[PDB]
């Protein structure tokens, strides 16, 4: 600790006074994920193996809550022709809590690969779906031209080529009737100038990329206060008090040392929160029970210590903290080591402080 | 940022991309405690006064 | 069910006053002796809500609009209102939205609902054996299609036919957010005659229905078969707004106070 | 004329007086 | 930033490609209005001695 001292002096010869030098911090010595039971796993594997989905503007969507989905089977890696994620990947999705999934199914064309984006713009995106710029998930895509394609083309699937305004991102127009197309309204069926808004696909397997359909299937995530009910592989973990832990509670995961107060809650708050809008106090996601969250034991560090031509003693300081391990003293300071305390007043030489001073004496 | 939460930048964005969400948060920070700090120096000439 | 009653009447619009009404939970995080500041679909302080009545020859049921939310508060004695039927076309044409009340949990059910003219559902036979209990029902003829089913938590409701003022009051909040639909509820017993009585509450989350569905209007289930008739009772219908509201957390989490910073 | 704890959470630390209400009543 | 008015960027650029632009625009006002509001303290302390 002297030569803590000297560091932070950047010189061998400490003065004789106090000086402050480093923080004391406890670290957490456990890890409490605690999660109930699972009930369900996610259709994960039957989105992807699906017999054919729907069109652009027509995408078929599975809402599964409560998460953590099922993270056995993940095909993220090198198993379908076009991958594109943003944030992590499923493998490290596993540790996130969602409240709600939006499983979005459609396929596209080759040129329409970069029209799918969040906050991005294109024929498809403006007039058909667009995804939102919160967008957490993963874009998948898969070369469908073996199976969706037929010979003359495949209409089964159908794209809107013309709208009268852009449809915004998360938004859903279903309508096959005729529209205006450009900028003078033609009154219903087409002519005078306007298209047929609505158009079929050409997929062909014989043809080029452009005419090569692709499946695509979009995962739109959600994240909220909600509780959730999975987390991992390990669930229980079971609950360790009175100790400075790496706490995952509620998708909420933090260090502190966990008490058990008497904070009394209503039946549908999750949690609270401090004068910081921070965490304070949580809820068992697996039984009832309301657990505080208790910042761990800090503070600075201040060395009292003589001038390096007296002597060697030196007396660690502690500020704002019971010492409850280890000349072992406590003041209204804090934890005091190294010194010896005297009931005789002297004339005050090294400021410990709250009326409390240090000395070098026989 | 997209949170001020630590723990949501590094279960999130992967490590090359959190860094530089980490750094808007550094930065905001960084002016935040330069500003205390100045303001505390500008009331303690005051006090002394 | 096609035919309305002898009874039914479309009573003209009156407007009241809401005092500190529209105030709830914003969100499930929990506070305790601070002032939070926020700002979400609210019903401003001081602002003027529709006042709708029925007896025993004045029956009053008009559709109303329903697009950024509402405010709902029903005083009652018997408790004459059971529910409300939500929807854009309100009928089989589409989607819609039922919450039931049948004094013994909270039924909601979204399907395709054929819906008759007068939706009424039978209650007779005090008697002997009266229970309160519901009967025959002619708010729909068939249902099918269902995108949606939930059956809330067991409540109670006392449908006991009572005489002289009001004394039962539930406030409700009907919200939509992304497509879910989140209800507030909050009962307490009042004395009030006419219009609203000055008071102080919050309302508590009641349940939240993840359906999705646009609606455009919305009615009450009504009764208390042209021959049917309705008890005494009065319902207000308010709109929600963009307010910001400064809430007061006491140390258990309720709320003692909300400031409208819109108004004055 | 508590915030201290609460903003010590933070890592806002309130450093003591060195010289006590009571000794400044001895001094004046 | 490419252009000082706020109006030549919105009508130019994409939405989500100019909020890079302008949140270049607003965090050098930002010191900008700091320095300033920090030159009036230190100068109120002149005048109030």
């Amino acid at each position: 600790p002297l030569s803590e001292t000297k560091c932070t002096l950047k010189s061998f010869t400490v003065e004789k006074g106090i000086y402050q030098t480093s923080n004391f911090r406890v670290q957490p010595t456990e890890s409490i994920v605690r999660f109930p039971n699972i009930t369900n796993l996610c259709p994960f594997g039957e989105v992807f193996n699906a017999t054919r989905f729907a069109s652009v503007y027509a995408w078929n969507r599975k809402r599964i809550s409560n998460c953590v989905a099922d993270y056995s089977v993940l095909y993220n890696s090198a198993s379908f022709s076009t991958f594109k994620c943003y944030g992590v990947s499923p493998t490290k999705l596993n540790d996130l809590c969602f409240t709600n999934v939006y499983a979005d199914s459609f396929v596209i064309r080759g040129d329409e690969v970069r029209q799918i984006a969040p906050g991005q713009t294109g024929n498809i995106a403006d007039y058909n779906y667009k995804l939102p710029d919160d967008f957490t998930g993963c874009v998948i895509a898969w070369n469908s031209n073996n199976l969706d394609s037929k010979v003359g083309g495949n209409y089964n699937y159908l794209y809107r080529l013309f709208r009268k305004s852009n449809l915004k991102p998360f938004e859903r127009d279903i309508s096959t009737e005729i529209y205006q197309a450009g900028s003078t309204p033609c009154n219903g069926v087409k002519g005078f100038n306007c298209y047929f808004p609505l158009q079929s696909y050409g997929f062909q397997p014989t043809y080029g990329v452009g005419y090569q359909p692709y499946r695509v299937v979009v995962l739109s995530f959600e994240l909220l206060h909600a509780p959730a009910t999975v987390c991992g592989p390990k669930k229980s973990t079971n609950l360790v008090k009175n100790k400075c832990v790496n706490f995952n509670f509620n998708g909420l995961t933090g260090t502190g040392v966990l008490t058990e107060s008497n904070k009394k809650f209503l039946p549908f708050q999750q949690f609270g929160r401090d004068i910081a809008d921070t965490t304070d106090a949580v809820r068992d996601p697996q039984t009832l029970e309301i657990l505080d969250i208790t910042p761990c034991s800090f503070g600075g560090v201040s060395v009292i210590t003589p001038g390096t031509n007296t002597s060697n003693q030196v007396a660690v300081l502690y500020q704002g903290v019971n010492c409850t391990e280890v000349n072992v003293f406590q003041t209204r300071a804090g934890c005091l080591i190294g010194a010896e305390h005297v009931n005789n007043s002297y004339e005050c030489d090294i400021p410990i402080g709250a009326g409390i001073c240090a000395s070098y004496q026989t | 940022a997209i949170s001020s939460v630590l723990n949501d930048i590094l279960s999130r964005l992967d490590p090359p991309e959190a860094e530089v969400q980490i750094d808007r948060l550094i930065t905001g920070r960084l002016q935040s405690l330069q500003t205390y700090v100045t303001q505390q120096l500008i009331r303690a000439a005051e006090i002394r006064a | 069910q096609c035919v309305n009653f002898t009874t039914r009447t479309q009573l003209p619009p009156a407007y009241t006053n809401s005092f500190t009404r529209g105030v709830y939970y914003p969100d499930k995080v929990f506070r305790s002796s601070v002032l939070h500041s926020t700002q979400d679909l609210f019903l401003p302080f001081f602002s003027n809500v529709t006042w709708f009545h029925a007896i025993h020859k004045r029956f009053a049921n008009p559709v109303l609009p329903f697009n950024d939310g509402v405010y709902f508060a029903s005083t009652e004695k018997s408790n004459i209102i059971r529910g409300w039927i939500f929807g854009t076309t309100l009928d089989s044409k589409t989607q819609s939205l039922l919450i039931v009340n049948n004094a013994t949990n909270v039924v909601i059910k979204v399907c395709e609902f054929q819906f008759c003219n007068d939706p009424f559902l039978g209650v007779y036979y005090h008697k002997n054996n009266k229970s309160w209990m519901e009967s025959e029902f002619r708010v729909y003829s068939s249902a099918n299609n269902c995108t949606f089913e939930y059956v809330s938590q067991p409540f109670l409701m006392d449908l006991e036919g009572k005489q002289g003022n009001f004394k039962n009051l539930r406030e409700f909040v009907f919200k939509n957010i992304d497509g879910y639909f989140k209800i507030y509820s909050k009962h307490t017993p009042i004395n009030l005659v006419r219009g609203l009585p000055q008071g102080f509450s919050a309302l508590e989350p009641l349940v939240d229905l993840p359906i999705g569905i646009n609606i455009t209007r919305f009615q009450t289930l009504h009764i208390s078969s042209s021959g049917w008739t309705a008890g005494a009772a009065a319902y207000y219908v308010g709109y929600l707004q963009p307010r910001t509201f400064l809430l007061k957390y006491n140390e258990n989490g309720t709320i003692t106070d909300a400031v409208d910073c819109a108004l004055d | 004329t508590d915030l201290i704890c609460a903003q010590k959470f933070n890592g806002l630390t309130v450093l003591p007086p060195l010289l006590t209400d009571e000794m400044i009543a001895q001094y004046t």
